[PDB]
Parts: C-alpha cells; structure tokens; sequence
C-alpha cells in the first residue's frame, strides 16, 4: 500500500547543497577547458559516439563533444552554443569567466548574504563593465586591408592554423569581403549560406584558397559534353527535364492501333520542346537541381550544351549568387536576365579519383567556395572551424569597427575601473562588485599558466602597472610570459566579441545564483 | 463485511492525510514566494531542464498522485488562467486554510460550522477589500502600470531589470488597446507575440513597434526588405492544382493529355497574376508554396511567405487591415482579386539574430500591434523571461481593466486579519472560532515573504500586526492601512507609498478559490480506493 | 557505378550535421499513429555500441 | 584570517549577521580594548567585555 503525495520516482534537493552543487559543476565545467585557452593552448582528442575523432581546442565543440548530468553543466553547455552561435568567438573565455563569477558567489553564499543581493551587484557591475569597455575601445578604418590582415591574425594565433597566418587572413578576409551584399537598402554578409567551405583530403594547406566562383562534386551528363568552356551562359532550374506524371489520376483508355505509338512520341515531343524553349536563350551551361533524361541530354548537347543533375538546393543559390543567374522554374518563362553572365571559366577536372566542376573566374561574384587541402579530415575539421572563427571575427569588425585590447589588458582595466568605483558605495553590496570585478582577473591568470610562467609574480605586477594612468593596454604576452603593451604586440579584438563574453557570463552566474531548489525524476507528462 | 476490493480510510486518518498532502504541497512552492523568493530547477528524466518560480507551471510539470494535492495543482492552473497571477499565494492560503480547519475538527468542532465560518469570513474579506483597502488608478497615471508591472516582475529573472521591464510591458499593453461595443477598453493580451532568442544581455530585449514572425522567405531569390509593403493574407496553398476525389480525368483522344497538363499548373499561374497584378509586394499563406510561384514571386521582386501560422496570420491581418482570403471567388461566380484586400505596412524587412533569420513588420497602418524579442544567455533563461513577461502583461492588463489596486507586502493579508479577528466576535459561538481561525490563516503570506529574506518573521509580523490594528481602532490614522513589508530592510513600510501595487482581482478570486478548495477538501471524511 | 551507393558518403555528411513494467506502460499508453524503435541490448557483447549510435 | 571562523561560528549560531560582528570586533580591539568578544545575549550583533 504505497500512498504517497508525489511520484515514487520524484527527487527533491533543496537549501545549501543546491547551490554547491550548482557552483561545483559549473567550476568542473570550466575546469575541462581551462587549459585550451591562449596562443599556448593544447590539443584534445574526443571520442565521438559514432566512431568518430574530433581534434580540437575550441571551448564550444568541446563542450558539445560531452554528455553530462548535472542540470547546471548542461546550462554551461548551451551558454557555450550561445556564445559561439553570437559572435563566434569566445567561448573558453566566457567558461571561465562564468566559473570564476560562480566562484567568487559561493564565497559569499556561504555567508549569510541572500543571493539577491549578490545578483543586483552582478548586475551593476556588468553596468560598469560595459560602460568601461567602451570607454576603453578605439576605432577601425576598414578600407585599411592591413587593419583587418592583422585583426584576423590576432584572432588565429590562438588556433592551429597560426603555423599558416597570412594565408589563412587571406582567405577569410576575400571571402568575408566578396561575400558581402546589399540589396533594397539592406546589408548582409551571409557567412552562413554562401562562402562554402569545401575540404578534399590530400595535398598540402599551402595550397588552399578561396576561389572567385563556385566549385561542386558534379561531373557532365554525357561525356561528349565540353569540359571547358570560355565564357559560359549558364542557366539554373528546378523542374525536371525529363516526363513526369501528372497530379491528378489520368488513366488513360487505348482502344486504337496508333494510340500507343503515338503517346510514346508525344513524350518524346514534350521532351524536345523543353529542350527547345531552353535552347532558344542560346546557354552554354544548364544546372538543375533534378534529374535530366538522356533524351534531354541528346538535345542539348545537339546544340553544345554542357548540362549537371541532381544539384543541392544551397550549391545552386550559391552558383545563382556567385555568377549573376537566376533560378528559373518553367524553360517557357526563361527571360534574358535570368541568364547567367559574368562567370569567366567553367572547368571540370579530376581531383584525385574523383571530377569537381569549377566555374571559378566570376566577376564580381557574391558566393565563393574555400577549396581546402590538407593531410587528413580531422586536420581539414580543425582548420574550417579556424577559419569559422576568422571569418565571424572579421564580419564582427566590418558590422561593428570598433576594437578592444587583448592579451587580458582589458580584463584588467576593466577590473582597475571598477575597483576603483567601489571606493563610493559604501554599501553591502560593494563586496560582492568588488569579488566580481576582480573576477575578471581570471583570463590573465590563465593565460599566464598556460604559458608557464609564475602566476602571482606576473600578476602582482600587472595590476601595479594597470594602477597607473595610460596603461589599459598592457597585458600579458602568452608566448614568453612578459608584460608587454598590446599597442606594440599588436592582439586587439572586436568590442562585440568582449561585450558578449561579459554579459554571457554574467547573466550565466545571474541565472545559476538564481536556483535553491531542485526536483527531478517526473514523468515529461506530454 | 463490506467485501468491497479496496482499501477505505475513515475519519481523523483520511481527514490528516488530506491535510498532509495539502501541506507538502504548499511546502513545495512556499520557497518561491516574494522578492527574496529563489527559483526551482526542474529535470524531466529525459535531461530536459526548467528553471521557473511561476508556482502554476511548478505544479503542472510535477506529477502528484494524492488526489487532494491534484486539487490545489489544478486551484493554481485555475487562478492562473482565470487572473495570471497570484498562483503561489492561493495555493498557501488554502494550505494554511485546510491546515487550522483541520485543526478546529480535531478539536471536535464539526466541520459544517467550520465551512459556514469560512463562508462568512471570505465574504466579509472581499467586502472590507472592497469597501476599504482600495486605490484608484485614475489620479496615480502610468506611475501606477509601471510600479504593478515592477512589483509583478518581483521575484523573477527581471527583478533588477524593471526599471526597463516595466515601461516595455506598459508600452506593449497600451499598443494593443481596443475598445469594444459599450465603450469599454478591453485589453487583448496573448496578442502581443513573445519571441525568444538567446544572444545579447536582457537590455537588448527588443520592442517592436509592428509584428514579429518566426519564419523567413520561402526563396533566396526574393528581395529580403520592402519598403511600401502591400500584405496580402492567404489561407490556402500555392501549388500545382489537383482534382479532388469526385473528378478523375480518363483520355481517349491522346491529343489533350498535354493540354491538361499544362492547365494542371497554370490554373495556379493565373492565380498568382491575379494576386500580383494590383501591386501586392508581401505574400503571406497559411499553407504551402512550391518551387513554380515561388520562381513567379522572384520575378516580381515580391515576398512570399510559406506555412504561416494561423494566429499570426490573423494578427497580422487585423493590424495591416488585409482580410483573410481561404479563396479567390467573388459573389458573382469568377475568380478575382481586387485592391481593397490589400494591408499596408510601413516596412517589412527579414532581420539577424544570432545567427538565425526573422521577418519584421513594422508600423502597421489602420491599427497599431506590438511583439517583444526576449534576448538571453541560454534557452531557459528566455523561457522564464518569457514566464515573468507573461505575468507582468496579465497584471497590466488586469490594472488597465478595473481600476482598483491593493498595497502589496502583505498588507492586504494583516489588515483582513485584524478585522477579521475583531468581526468574529460578533457572529456565532463556533463560527466565530472559525472566523477567527481564517484570520489567522491569512497571515501566512507576510509570515512567508518575511521567513524568505532570513528575517525574524515573528517581530515584524507582530509590528505589522501592531500598525493595522492602531490604524483599525484610531479612525484619525488609517493612512496605516498601507503599511506592508520592507523585505530589502526587514521594516514595515507603507507600500502605497513605495509602489508596491496588486491588482485587487488578484486578491479576492484567490480568497474565492483557496476558500472553495478548503471548503471541498473539509467536506471529506471518508476515502475508499478501489484496487485497479 | 550504382552498387556503391554514390549517395552514402553525402547522406553521412550531412547526418553528422547534428544542428519490466516500463516496457509495458510506455506502449500501452500514446498515440498509435508513431513509430517506436524498441533497441535490446546487453552490456559487455560487442556490436551494442555501433547501433546505439546509429 | 582563519582564526575569524571561530567568532563567525559564534555569532552564526547564535543567530545574527557574522560580518557585523566582526567589524565591530576589529574596531573595537583597534580602540585597545583585547577581552571584548561576541554578546550572544541579544538579538542584534553586539559585543562586550
Ligand atoms: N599573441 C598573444 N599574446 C597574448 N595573449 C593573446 C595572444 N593572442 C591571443 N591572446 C589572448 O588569448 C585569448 C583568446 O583565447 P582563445 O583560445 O581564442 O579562446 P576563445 O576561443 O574562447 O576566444 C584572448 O583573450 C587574448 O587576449
Ligand atoms: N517589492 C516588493 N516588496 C514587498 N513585497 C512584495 C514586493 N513585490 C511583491 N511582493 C509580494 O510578494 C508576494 C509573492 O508574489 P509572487 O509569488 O511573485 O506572485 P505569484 O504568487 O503569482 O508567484 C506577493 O503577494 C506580493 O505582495
Ligand atoms: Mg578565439
Ligand atoms: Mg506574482
């Protein structure tokens, strides 16, 4: 006779253990990650559930290679895909930061202040923090390639593609810049749709590149089709070249001797006729995103005509894009416009054992494909997440010109200027602004231990430096463990990409400090 | 003897386990009541996660197995549709209600001379609410919407956050203002379309001065931003036309097979030219649209828009003053499409954020509509924004409706059980205990919202209790009658004063429904449970 | 060349693009109109691992 | 600094706000008075001798 009020498999957790629980998870979180932050950063090895090796030290992929329990990480995680999915760039940094914010709130929490005390402080600290980092920020001209050449740099040191620097920079910077659009009165960029990265294992890195145009794993219908054609008109589709049934049953009923022979050369004519209506716009290239039958194949190439199949919706808007056409539907209604001139080559060539088609000499091409070569696929993975990361920084700095120093110069002038604003509260809540601002102290620390050198000793020092007048831009070189002024190193980053870390982990440890109660094992009740 | 297959529970054993299970219920959400209240952290055994403090959310993820305890689960989902708010505090009272009534029948009070004592007192709470404890709005203004919607906002995710919170839900209730037959402004909440996305801080939570769609256009061809929009609401699909299952084509003269075929599609063909011909530049559909009208919206340089939801669909129309259309017929059997089916619109353009993709209608014409995008650090800070917003614009509502609002901080709570401990005197001799049972009974409100700030709820009660019965017996000091709880300081406060405002609604639909749900459990002696 | 199934190696990109009584009750009860893959598996035998991840 | 747990134990037990205490008690010891310790006699942070 089991009575009971809630379910038996009902769990409930409530008071101070809540919180440690939180805390602590949310420290291990950050923990798994620490040392994958900074120019010295170590590789990692995960394990993928399907077999597959994934070899990085990006803080997002990492965090999404890792299957937890624990509520407060899985918080952790998605705080990790927000930042990356934001401003892509940044998610170690605010991992840590949101640990050592947590940290810093079981200090007090083990006291007996309320921890809606500590969020209001959180959250007029995180007031402070923005407030200084824009005071803090200096402008960009972005006609200035070398400005944005050492901007995409200093976002790479930190990744394996640094061993290749100026080509990498390269490739992100014509893609980021050849990519951009403005129609209507609207602008975008558009990393995401077009700007494809297309990686072929084999060869060598010093060989990839981003190509003026297009390239798909697409070979000729027919082999008696031209390969390379000068100055292609190429005219996209959709709808199939080939006799499809109808959308309404259409039996039909022969009771005569011709009637057969003569349906068979009425699909033969309606073929001949889609051929013919396409024909008239005189094309050199015809790409569709379906089938084409071998009798449509017959008709083109009787007027020399190269024609693809079974193309991806994406890689024929992506082609659309890249060489000025429009995807037409219905080969009756093909206008002038919709076919596509400004493309300078088309090429199909065998890379390996395989034929990749190239229409790469567009002019004025607003999508492009980065053709990768590399030693294996797990090396090719790493450097298209790399070359992610360049690609959302440089769209960063072109939407928003501003920039902000790094090597940790900014967390410590950010910390300095809100110390030294918590001299005024005289509160209780100053405590707790004061615990967080110093908080921030925490990228620095990091970067000194993953470079190796003595934390404290390094630290003391650049606080005493940052103490004084003009120094917001001293910070800690990562590579001989030295204070250096970030002004003569060179590392700055966007002001979008520190703005979201801070106020990511902020709100992070606002939300984590939030829970002093937990209940779990109930149905989903759906 | 009675060889019913079960189990049966009678008299004071039933009677404890009722109350047992109304106690563990209240004991689950009293953590989550008042400013210093702090949220729960719900996991659904399949790793889904739910940080929440709206206690009617609380109890319907939890699964409860005592039927007692699904009536004050189902009392909180009651209260907060019937109001929105409130849903914690109703929830307590009729625990603590069913608690000291149990108490008195254990004393061998009868239960029906308890019940009738409730009766009396509830009814005797909404008339003193009413007739003293009761502020008009009239000569406060918008100083009176922003504090209700800040003291609402309390105890949530955007606490702090009011001061910006607050005049966001005010403008979003105010744009969506209609007035009905009878004169009356009837305030349509659920109108005003919350959309969530994770990204920037809660300060770049975003107001839109239009509508908000979740969905993107159909084709990369089609132009991302219009200027001088021209809505045109659909409710059906755009595709290939095909006969119903009372029409079957059946060719004999293989000759017209092409011919229908290609009617087959520009049936839908003349539709569209039909639509476009009288300058529409946003298409919006409930259905679908395949690859042909999407090509025919491409050329045209117009936007077309795929699987609509139906209630934005209407919202949308209602606001740019297009009308539905499930059908292209006129009254005289054609087929046409004139310009006055046409909405109009300011700006329509396809919006970022975080990396996905949204449509925006901005300045609708012939009707003012509103939307909130909600930015957060991760998805379930959204949803509780989302929660707490859901709260704050129910408030607003009920504050822009009746006129009326109450002190908050409990003060409400101490006065009714002043009076009503000075009013039981006067009516029965065992009723009266009941009376005064219910008056202790309310004050387990301020006794909660001051245990959760670690305050000595005792003292401050006992002051609060002090001021309201000076102000009750003093008939030249009932500006006392404000006095509530300072949870910040742990001091009595007057709250008018401070702001910290309640709709009165709130108030007496909880003290209805904990005191039905006290009087239902009451009525309870006998329990058999049949074996399934 | 249709018997290596040219489509395999396109279909595996983009799926990587991730973007007692119980056994009874979770049947028993809703709707009949989806599919459920019930999986049998025991820890240790080889062979479990791969179409779990599958 | 470890040594402050013990007053901290102290007035946390006793039911009042452990940092009050603490204050109070470096100011007073600062004034030169070394035997004034936690008054647990009373409902607010206080000390004496
Ligand atoms: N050359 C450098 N010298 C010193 N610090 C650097 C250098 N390059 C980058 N950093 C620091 O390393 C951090 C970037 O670490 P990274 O591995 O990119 O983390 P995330 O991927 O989370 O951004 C920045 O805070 C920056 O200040
Ligand atoms: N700023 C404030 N100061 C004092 N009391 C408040 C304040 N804001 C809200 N309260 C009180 O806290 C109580 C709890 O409300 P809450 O639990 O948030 O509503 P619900 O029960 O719908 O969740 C309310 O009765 C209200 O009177
Ligand atoms: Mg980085
Ligand atoms: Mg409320």
């Amino acid at each position: 006779r089991p009575v009971l009020v809630l379910s038996q498999n009902t769990k409930r957790e409530s008071g101070r253990k809540v919180q440690s629980g939180n805390i602590n998870a949310a420290k291990t979180i950050a923990d798994i990650i620490r040392t994958c932050l900074g120019p010295k950063s170590m590789m990692k090895m995960l394990l993928d559930p399907m077999g597959g090796i994934v070899m990085t030290n990006d803080g997002n992929a990492i965090l999404r290679e890792i299957q937890v329990q624990h509520p407060a990480a899985k918080s952790m995680i998605e705080i990790s895909r927000t930042q990356d999915e934001e401003v892509g760039d940044g998610t170690t940094s605010v991992i840590i930061l949101a640990g050592e914010m947590l940290s810093v709130a079981e200090h007090f929490l083990e006291q007996q202040m309320h921890p809606t005390v500590v969020i209001s402080a959180y959250r007029k600290a995180l007031d402070d923090m923005i407030s200084t980092l824009k005071k803090i920020s200096i402008p960009v001209d972005i006609s200035d390639s070398d400005m944005m050449l050492n901007i995409i740099n200093s976002s790479i040191t930190t990744k394996a593609i640094s061993r290749w620097s100026s080509l990498a920079c390269n490739i992100a910077l014509d893609a980021v810049k050849m990519v951009q659009f403005e129609e209507n009165g609207r602008k975008e960029i558009d990393i995401k749709k077009y700007a494809r990265v297309e990686k072929i294992p084999g060869g060598i890195i010093e060989d990839s590149c981003v190509l003026r145009g297009v390239m798909i794993n697409k070979d000729v219908t027919h082999p008696r089709m031209r390969r390379y054609i000068k100055n292609p008109r190429i005219v996209l589709l959709d709808s199939s070249l080939e006799y499809k049934k109808g959308e309404s049953q259409t039996d039909i009923e022969i009771t005569r001797e011709e009637d057969f022979t003569r349906i068979l050369q009425m699909e033969e004519e309606y073929i001949q006729q889609l051929c013919e209506d396409i024909i008239q716009l005189k094309p050199d290239v015809v790409i569709t995103e379906k089938g084409i039958s071998d009798l449509a194949q017959h008709y083109l190439m009787r007027a020399n005509i190269t024609a693809i199949r079974r193309v991806r919706k994406t890689d024929n808007n992506r082609i659309a894009r890249a060489c000025g056409a429009r995807i037409v539907s219905r080969p009756e209604e093909l206008r002038e416009d919709d076919v596509g001139t400004g493309a300078g080559l088309l090429e199909i060539k065998k890379i390996g054992d395989e034929y990749f088609t190239f229409i790469t000499d567009c002019k004025d091409p607003k999508a492009c494909t980065i053709l990768l070569r590399g030693a294996s696929k797990e090396i090719l993975s790493e450097v298209e997440r790399n070359l992610q990361d360049a690609m959302q920084v440089c769209r960063n700095v072109l939407l928003d010109p501003q920039l902000v120093p790094g090597g940790g110069a900014s967390e410590m002038a950010v910390a300095h200027a809100l110390t030294e604003k918590s001299k005024a509260m005289t509160g209780v809540e100053q405590w707790p602004y004061r615990a967080v601002a110093q908080a921030l102290e925490v990228i620095p620390r990091t970067l000194i231990q993953n470079c190796g050198a003595s934390t404290i000793r390094l630290l003391t020092s650049l606080r005493a430096k940052h103490t004084q007048e003009n120094c917001e831009t001293w910070g800690v070189n990562g590579e001989t463990g030295t204070l250096v002024d970030m002004k003569e190193l060179g590392i700055w980053e966007p002001l979008a990409v520190k703005l979201q870390t801070y106020k990511t982990a902020v709100e992070t440890a606002v939300l984590l400090l939030r829970i002093d109660d937990i209940v779990s094992g109930h149905k989903k009740k759906g | 003897p009675l060889s019913v297959f079960g189990d049966r529970s009678t008299g004071e054993t039933i009677r404890s386990q009722n109350v047992m299970a109304a106690a563990s219920i209240a004991n689950i959400v009293k953590s989550s009541l008042g400013p210093v209240g702090l949220d729960k952290m719900l996991v659904d055994d399949i790793g889904d996660v739910t940080i929440t403090n709206d206690g009617a959310t609380i109890l319907k993820l939890l699964e409860v197995e005592h039927p007692a305890a699904k009536v004050l689960c189902e009392l909180a989902d009651l209260q907060d549709k019937e109001v929105g708010d409130g849903t914690t505090s109703v929830v307590i009272i009729a625990a603590e209600l069913l608690k000291n009534a149990d108490e008195l029948v254990k004393q061998k009070i009868h239960p029906t001379s308890v019940i009738s004592g409730y009766r009396l007192a509830c009814k005797e709470a909404v008339r003193y609410i009413n007739e003293n404890l009761i502020v008009n709005t009239d000569e406060l203004g918008r100083d009176c919407l922003i504090n209700a919607a800040k003291t609402s906002m309390s105890s949530k995710i955007i606490g702090i956050n009011g001061d910006f919170f607050a005049n966001m839900v005010v403008d979003a209730v105010l744009a969506i203002k209609y007035t009905d037959i009878r004169g009356q402004p009837r305030y349509p909440v659920n109108s005003v379309n919350i959309l969530k996305a994770h990204g920037r801080s809660q300060m770049e939570s975003m107001l839109i001065s239009g509508y908000a769609l979740n969905c993107v256009v159909g084709s990369q061809g089609m132009p991302k931003r219009i200027v001088n929009a021209k809505i045109a609401c659909l409710d059906f699909s755009l595709q290939k036309t095909k006969m119903k299952l009372g029409v079957q084509v059946v060719i004999t003269d293989p000759e017209k097979l092409d011919q229908i075929r290609q009617r087959e599609s520009d049936i839908t063909k003349e539709r569209i030219q039909k639509i476009l011909a009288t300058g529409a530049n946003v298409i919006l559909t409930t259905g679908g649209i395949d690859d042909m009208c999407l090509k025919y919206f491409v050329e045209a340089g117009a936007m077309a828009v795929r699987r609509v939801l139906k209630r934005d669909l209407k919202r949308i129309a209602k606001a740019s003053g297009a009308t539905i259309l499930s059908t292209l017929a006129n009254l005289e059997g054609e087929e046409t499409f004139e310009a006055a089916m046409l909405g109009q619109a300011e700006e329509v353009v396809q919006e970022r954020i975080c990396d996905d993709e949204l449509i925006l209608i901005k300045n609708t014409k012939a009707r003012t509509s509103a939307s909130i995008i909600l930015r957060g650090a991760n998805d379930f800070m959204c949803d509780e924004m989302e929660r707490s917003l859901h709260d704050a614009l129910c408030v607003v509502k009920r504050v822009l409706e009746s006129k009326s609002v109450v002190p908050g901080g409990g003060a409400v709570e101490a006065a009714l059980s002043i009076y009503l401990e000075n009013y039981a005197t006067s009516m029965g001799s065992r009723e009266q205990l009941a009376i005064a049972e219910f008056a202790r009974s309310l004050l387990v409100i301020p006794n909660t919202l001051a245990v959760n700030a670690a305050q000595d709820s005792t003292d401050l009660v006992a002051k609060l209790r002090a001021f309201h019965n000076e102000a009750q017996v003093n008939p030249e000091r009932k500006n006392l009658k404000w006095i509530g709880l300072d949870l910040s300081n742990g001091k009595p406060r007057d709250n008018k004063q401070a702001g910290v405002f309640e709709p009165t609604i709130v108030k007496v639909k909880s003290l209805k429904f904990a005191t039905e749900a006290a009087i239902t459990i009451l009525r309870i002696d006998d329990l058999i449970k049949l074996h399934p | 060349f249709l018997q290596q199934y040219r489509k395999q190696r396109m279909e595996e990109m983009r799926q990587q693009l991730h973007k007692g009584e119980g056994f009874l009750d979770m049947i028993d009860k809703e709707q009949k109109s989806i599919v459920i893959m019930v999986h049998i598996y025991e820890d240790g035998i080889p062979g479990t691992e791969a179409m779990n991840g599958c | 600094e470890a040594f402050e747990a013990i007053p901290r134990a102290l007035a946390e037990n006793s039911g009042v706000k452990a940092n009050e205490v603490i204050s109070k008690l470096y100011a007073v010891h600062q004034e030169g008075n070394k035997n004034v310790g936690l008054d647990i006699e009373a409902e607010v942070p206080a000390v004496k001798d």
